[PDB]
């Protein structure tokens, strides 16, 4: 609600991503003027899924899930707040999704 | 301001290396990827590749693999697109964009036109297309220059209505040519001079032309 | 992988009138597609993105619709600057980005051609080289046929075409075809004739000169 | 402490590795709101629609920031922390 | 301080029902799972069932189902567990967990022990368990007493008033099918003591103001 | 459909030794694995999480390993304090997040059971029922088997068994065994006997009397 806040800045791992079915890579977001500095996204390798014989099945599809998160992006110097908050939407990794439930 | 700059435009012959540049400023070069488009004139965009300057993950169209390297130096936020042998069909717009993981293109680069040919610079030959009925046509006929563009205006831009400019061909010869026509009253073929001004920048060539009937 | 395809591939409408253009996908790209519009000597410009929706900056006529392979973009009432080329692209899996593009004409009434034929100059004879021009100005629609005859036989390979875009006050085009010979072949023939085909004219017209007269 | 200025998809239900989505709320934290996933299924979904024991549903779990009231109830004091949250499942081979 | 609370012990009679609550406190109730975790006298765990207090999303374990209602009321931080009819086999101890999404429990309660029985406070009849000529284990005697019939619970069992500790064993109470628990209190002690000393079995059951004392003889 | 299983079922060790606490999983849990220690008439505490994360304030001594099926708790060297129950729990997929518990128990010598018989007073038999008890006194290991025969008989469903904690001074167990019988059952039969099986004794020993002497 309030427009300006205090932060205090001082803050108190899987194989899946290879495993799955809807396998995909990660790739290093960074910004050195936001917090976090770093994120992982994802990004699905195949367009198909993997099935049991380990080929590419294109009758499913892999997809990636995304996630809302807030990050503070830097503001430009002399501003009257050091970060403003944003949010923004993260790719977390894959999933493999069928033509109908 | 948000922005992707290109280098400037390229004239080349055939056989010869390029390498184009595209800076990014006003946003987290490392956060975003970069596209490469070419569209050659007149037809669609066509994608050739992609790179996350972060980490240089690379990715080409099947068309232009083994054609061209994409690149990027995160140090200077700039990407690169370049060829080490150029052809005459690789004359085209090239355009840079960013977008986000899952996203659009959301930001354009200005483009970097580029031509590669094996024609030289140069200046173009001005021929009038004489006037000579309820309206009379006249014109210039700007002939076999190199490389493009020319500029045509009529009497110093004081002639503006009525006025065709038509894009250039190009010859056979490698060289360009088009013409500039105006259509005006019969009655002014007499009492108002016509003049076409066409400028050649790349030959430092000016030409005014006076059209009259002959 | 992926494939797009745009229809139609040439939409002609008037200002006011509503425009759907269509964007279907060989399998689902889910809501993964971006519109863009193209004006001439412009990098291309997001409209719409996520299928749906519309790009900071974008007037509220633009509206996308659809998900999986059917997408839709709408232009509710044509403006002016409405027409130009429009392109769907999606950014789920590539596969192939873009779609191949759908150009927005202005629809407007038939108009006939206004042809004039011009006479190579005495300056360009004396470089050995002549080049015949005749104009086709402020037509509609767009398709024009013309033919050279050079004493009645009918002319082929020898001459190249340039036509305008749609003109910002009336809609119409105009076309240059030039024919060029050499300064021997121009000599040796007497009438010079550009016959123009049109759906404005009921038949077609033909312009003329007889070489060394006026 | 620095100044800060304060200012969809139905994968969960049509993937092989479903998942259902719960409300995490909590007041003292911006966001309030977090939706977080649990699978539904140890195995998953194959082709002809039956579980698959043979293959594992599991989550996926991603770091983010948030901002945790300090002193408690603070509408203006805050302090940064960061949390796991699952946020979908995907399918594995074992 | 992070924690959770729950309601007191229990004495309920068959066919009963019950409600017991967990009650957390300095942390996002609708932040966490919490789960109900059931423990017979001297078993392992054994998992109940699951909430998550902030949309009442429940689970439950194949052998609870329709056995028991997980419940909770956000607005109190509170998470119930509920029986519609009790049996004397539901007498056990019952404590609630909290655990976040694919976590450890980490915070406990205290646990409820919930006892089920058709009994009502009685005192408890004290009988010797003698020793024997016939049944010594070399050098050595075993008598005791036999505290049977009481309700509920504790007993306290001392010999001699205190002045015997050495040797004895007092087992924990079982809760027999009458409803009613019994224990056993022993002590060995050598053969040649069984003439020389008095043997007595203090016996006192404070919910009923009972105590007995009863001297244990050869037979 | 998960189960965890955990192994020894009983630990026994000296203060000072190093003890190896395993859990197996019946299919991968990945990381999702906790350990708690328990005592008696205690909530269960937690030890370790995600497989090997020493939770706050756990001394340095425990430590957890492994992932998928095969998991370990390792302490050090025992400390008195650290005899008690041990579980492991995962909360992959339920399944069952519980293990049935490891019991690490103070370690001595085999010691066999004295075993003593006790017919029902005078007083009981007023009522309607009798309670004939068995004693196992002062034997080690835990693992004993009482069985309760009446005219040979083996009896089945009319006894319970109570076993005290490990003695503080002499590490071993004592056992009661009552058989309830109605006095109409009791004054049926003739002889009573208490048999038991233990590890300490090379054959089952018996303890009987006869009703009336």
């Amino acid at each position: 609600f309030p427009r300006t806040v205090m932060v205090n800045l001082n803050i108190h791992s899987s194989d899946y991503y290879n495993r799955s079915t809807s396998p995909w890579n990660l790739h290093r977001n960074e910004d050195p003027e936001r917090y976090p500095s770093v994120i992982w996204e994802a990004k699905c390798r195949h367009l198909g899924c993997i099935n049991a014989d380990g080929n590419v099945d294109y009758h499913m599809n892999s997809v990636p899930i995304q996630q809302e998160i807030l990050v503070l992006r830097r503001e430009p110097p002399h501003s009257p707040n050091s970060f403003r908050l944003e949010k923004i939407l993260v790719s977390v990794g894959c999933t493999c999704v069928t033509p109908i439930v | 301001e948000v922005q992707l700059v290109q280098s400037g435009a390229e004239v080349k012959k055939p056989g010869e290396s390029l390498k184009i540049s595209c800076k990014g400023s006003g946003y987290s070069f490392t956060s975003y990827w970069i596209g490469w488009v070419r569209q050659m004139p007149g037809k669609g965009l066509e994608w050739m590749g992609i790179i996350y300057p972060s980490d240089s993950d690379t990715r080409y169209s099947p068309s232009f693999q083994g054609q061209v390297t994409i690149s990027a130096d995160k140090s200077i936020s700039t990407a690169y697109l370049q060829w080490s042998s150029l052809k005459a069909s690789d004359t085209a717009m090239y355009y840079c964009a960013r977008y986000p993981n899952y996203g659009a293109f959301d930001i354009w680069g200005q483009g970097t036109m580029v031509t590669v040919s094996s024609a030289s610079t140069k200046g173009p030959s001005v021929f009038p297309l004489a006037p000579s009925g309820g309206t009379a046509a006249l014109g210039c006929l700007v002939k076999d220059y190199f490389p493009e563009p020319v500029t045509v205006s009529w009497n110093s831009g004081a002639l503006t209505s009525g006025v065709h400019t038509f894009p250039a061909v190009l010859q056979s010869s490698g060289l360009y040519s088009l013409s500039s026509v105006v259509t005006v009253p019969s009655s002014s073929l007499g009492t108002q001079t016509y003049i076409c001004n066409v400028n050649h920048k790349p030959s430092n060539t000016k030409v005014d032309k006076k059209v009259e009937p002959k | 992988e992926i494939v797009l395809t745009q229809s139609p591939a040439t939409l002609s409408l008037s200002p006011g009138e509503r425009a759907t253009l269509s964007c279907r996908a060989s399998q689902s790209v889910f809501s993964y597609l971006a519109w863009y519009q193209q004006k001439p000597g412009q990098a291309p410009r997001l409209l719409i993105y996520d299928a749906s929706n519309r790009a900071t900056g974008i007037p509220a006529r633009f509206s996308g619709s659809g998900s999986g392979t059917d997408f839709t973009l709408t232009i509710s009432s044509l403006e002016p600057e409405d027409f130009a080329v429009y392109y769907c692209q999606q950014y789920f899996y590539w596969g192939w980005p873009f779609g191949q593009g759908t150009k927005l004409e202005i629809k407007r009434t038939v108009a006939a051609p206004s042809v004039f034929i011009f006479p190579p100059s005495d300056e360009q004879l004396k470089s050995g080289t002549a080049s015949v021009v005749c104009l086709l100005n402020n037509f509609y629609p767009r398709e024009a046929k013309v033919q050279w005859k050079v004493d009645n036989a009918l002319q082929s390979g020898n001459s190249q075409e340039s036509v305008t875009e749609q003109d910002s006050k009336d809609s119409t085009y105009s076309l240059s075809s030039t024919l060029t010979l050499s300064k021997a072949d121009y000599e040796k023939h007497k009438v010079y004739a550009c016959e123009v085909t049109h759906q404005g004219l009921s038949s077609p017209v033909t312009k003329s000169f007889n070489r060394g007269e006026c």
